[PDB]
């Protein structure tokens, strides 16, 4: 069983200003003497790491080399600028008659230069569509490489599978992008829900980044209506009433129509707010029952769209 | 020779932590990276990261970030990993492989822990025997079986005769149904050495500590003969 | 994380044939490949590192190439025992990544299945559950039917199946079948029946019995 040098991994990525972790093992003690880290092969190779003499303000150990028994050499190189990519080797050297020669090299470990993609970019429809209508969201990364990229799709927290996604380009890039486009379909309780762009990469361990577009800006609920008499329990007065239930947005115009004509009366109306984010509108008033058949009608025109109505017959 | 040896199958709740083990022999254990490999049943492979005992130094596969802690106790020979928080989606089978030349190459591997993420209670098996009755006589094989009823978790290790008889036997893949596996097995052996020579189906569940030998007796007849209208 | 994408998913192939997969991956990875070898219920079995090298005693018949984005894993001539699933992996970069396998079959001649059918013991019928077991033993292709006739009728509910991979010594497979009801269902029926449908015969092949015999 004679000394190997075990270096695992043959590439290694690294994103500028983060620390990079250059892993080494021997498997075995002997014979004794040094072992030394280098960029490049060949009698030109530049000195990265030495045990004993030299300085190296940007270089630690990962164990503790002092240790006799220590068998690991892996070593961390901090703050990594573009200069520091390049080809490092893990040699161990055996004792001569003066100097000191070369016994066996690792198989060296590439460190090359990674960089972070951009916080997801997700854009909606520019307009308001009603509830079962499919729309178009689409998500947009930049700035990352190496290429692969993984792209998740969530509807509140459901994951979402009716997507289109490319990564450009295909060639050689310092910098690669991804664009999705997904197909979302609108259900009446959509108004508080959030569709939601994931992008995972190998840059940023882990934690993925997220882009979020709410869909109750892509949203349009039509308002339900309905007005109704109540004979007042005591008296000789009607309480006529009209419900526009479950709108969205919050913009409504609400007019009352006496046999086709505009009243101005004095009417006491309030808002509610649904469970389900969409709102409710109530109007009621009082009439002083004359004597002299009125149709009524209750006229909502609800975030600029076409008037829908209601009559009611006294 | 070069062996890891890992711990038995673990029933785990959800939510809850384990640590499997890995055993190393019959080589120097603190000089060679030890990496820990899961497999999803019916699914593929995911390296799920390394140690390098003596140095004790880790890493991960970020998808097992806050997920799996990988350890050594050098003087032990063993690896451990530990698996915090489980749900679901961490059953599976989990391999530990040891790394050889100069990149650790994934060549010796254990033999596998099954982790099973549930909250069903551990329920040793019922085991029934299968003997035929018409056809006994008529053909020079005979096939017999042995029904393994309602158990868990996985997994059921079935041998026939201790073992000797592994000729024709077919242990077949449990089917679960409402937290309850079972399965069935089936020998087969010359008719002119059974009743004659005795068969038994041997059936042990790991996580009861439970085996059962079942010898395979021809049915009763008794009241058969007595109706012969 | 570099994805491996490996040709093709299902292979089935006769004994001694040539076969080659492919396995492709997303970044050149030089020659850092590894191909793997697994057998139903065991560990994987390390075939080929650096995309072209035999490890530790594997077989001439195995053989590995390619460098760059493809690689290419070849069984010469095709042995019964190389039935398994078999993955490519890259060990260049981390986080390490396998391709998604490729399962080999062996193509064989035609086998019958040999049927048996199995009453309750009346160990299990003493618990309240009765469970009628039927064996199809040995047989090629896979594509096989089981029909569960109670006194001549059918029947479908509590009814399972399961099935073994295929033999790595004769090349075929098995399947059990179980139709399971309560004691009192049991007694109120007299004959139970498994029929198997399959390639060899024309005619299905029929085993019964009747909760009265021996
Ligand atoms: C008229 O009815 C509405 C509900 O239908 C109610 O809000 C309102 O208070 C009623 N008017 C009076 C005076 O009670
Ligand atoms: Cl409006
Ligand atoms: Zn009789």
């Amino acid at each position: 069983e004679e000394l190997q040098m075990i270096q695992p991994e043959k590439l290694l990525l690294v994103t500028v200003g983060k620390t990079a972790t250059l892993h080494c093992t021997v498997t075995s003690l002997l014979p004794v003497g040094p072992v030394l880290w280098f960029r490049g092969v060949g009698p030109g190779r530049e000195l990265i790491y030495n045990q004993k003499e030299g300085h190296f303000p940007r270089v630690t150990t990962v164990s503790d080399l002092t240790k006799r028994n220590n068998m690991d050499f892996s070593i961390r190189i901090s703050s990594i600028t573009p200069a520091d990519v390049g080809t490092y080797y893990c040699v161990k050297f055996r004792k001569g008659s003066p100097e000191n020669v070369e016994f066996k090299s690792g198989p060296g470990t590439e460190m090359a230069l990674g960089a972070k993609p951009s916080a997801p970019v997700v854009l909606g429809p520019a307009a308001r569509t009603t509830p079962e209508h499919t729309v178009s969201f689409t998500c947009e990364s930049h700035g990352f490489s190496p290429r692969d990229i993984t792209l998740k799709w969530f509807k509140n927290g459901n994951e979402l599978s009716d997507f289109q996604t490319n990564v450009d380009p295909t060639g050689q890039s310092v910098a690669y992008s991804i664009r999705s486009t997904a197909r979302v379909v609108l259900d009446p309780w959509d108004v508080r829900s959030q569709v939601i762009c994931e992008v995972a990469h190998v840059t940023l361990q882990g934690d993925p980044l997220r882009g979020t577009a709410n869909l109750s800006e892509a949203i349009r609920v039509p308002p339900t209506l309905e007005v109704t008499q109540q004979p007042m329990r005591v008296g000789n007065q009607v309480n006529v009433t009209c419900q526009v239930r479950k709108f969205y947005p919050q913009s409504l115009q609400l007019t009352w129509s006496e046999n086709g004509n505009v009243c101005q009366r004095e009417t006491a109306s309030t808002l509610t707010e649904n469970k389900d984010g969409t709102y409710n509108w109530t109007s009621w008033f009082l009439v002083n029952i004359s004597d002299q058949d009125v149709v009524l009608t209750c006229q909502v025109k609800h975030d600029g769209q076409l008037a829908v109505s209601k009559r009611l017959a006294l | 020779e070069v062996k890891l040896q890992q711990s038995g199958p673990e029933l785990v709740k959800p939510g809850a932590s384990v640590k499997i083990s890995c055993k190393a022999s019959g080589y120097s254990f603190t000089s060679y990276y030890i990496h820990w490999v899961k497999q999803r049943p019916g699914q593929g492979l995911e390296w799920i990261g390394w140690v390098f005992p003596g140095s004790g130094n880790t890493k991960y596969n970020e998808k097992f970030k806050g997920k799996a802690t990988l350890t050594a106790d050098t003087s032990s020979s063993t690896a451990y990993m530990q698996l915090s928080s489980l749900t679901s989606e961490d059953s599976a089978v989990y391999f530990c492989a040891r790394g050889n030349y100069d990149r650790a190459w994934f060549a010796y591997w254990g033999q596998g822990t099954l982790v099973t993420v549930s909250a069903a209670k551990t329920t040793p098996p019922s085991v029934y025997p299968l003997a035929p009755g018409s056809a006994a006589q008529t053909n020079s094989m005979v096939t017999l079986g042995c029904l393994v009823k309602g158990y868990f978790p996985e997994p059921v290790t079935v041998t026939w005769n201790s073992g000797s008889l592994s000729s024709g036997v077919h242990t077949f893949p449990a089917v679960l149904q409402s937290d309850l596996y079972t399965l069935s097995s089936s020998v087969t052996v010359p008719s002119s050495t059974w009743p004659s020579e005795t068969v038994t189906c041997n059936v042990a569940h790991p996580a009861s500590s439970t085996k059962v030998d079942k010898k395979i007796v021809p049915r009763d007849c008794g009241k058969h003969h007595h109706h012969h209208h | 994380d570099i994805v491996i994408t490996q040709s093709p998913k299902f292979m089935s192939t006769s004994v001694g044939d040539r076969v080659s997969i492919t396995c492709k991956a997303s970044q050149d990875v030089s020659t850092a490949v590894a191909w793997f070898q697994q057998k139903p219920g065991q560990s994987p079995k390390l075939l080929i590192y650096s995309a072209s090298y035999r490890y530790t005693g594997v077989p001439d018949r195995f053989t590995g190439s390619g460098s760059g984005t493809d690689f290419t894993f070849t069984i010469s001539s095709v042995q019964a025992e190389d039935l398994a699933v078999y993955y490519c992996q890259q060990h260049y970069s981390t986080p390490w990544t396998f391709g998604g396998g490729t399962k080999l079959e062996i193509k064989r001649a035609d086998a019958a299945p040999t049927v048996s059918i199995f009453p309750p013991s009346s160990e299990q019928l003493t618990s309240g559950g009765a469970s009628v077991v039927c064996f199809l033993n040995n047989f090629y292709p896979k594509d096989i039917n089981v029909k569960w006739k109670i006194d001549g009728s059918e029947r479908q509910n509590g009814v399972l199946n399961s099935w073994t991979d295929q033999d790595s010594k004769d090349s075929t497979y098995s399947m059990s079948s179980t139709l399971t009801l309560t004691k009192d269902e049991y007694e109120r029926h007299n004959s139970y029946t498994c029929e198997a449908t399959h390639k060899t015969s024309t005619s299905p092949i029929v085993k019964s019995f009747n909760r009265n015999e021996c």
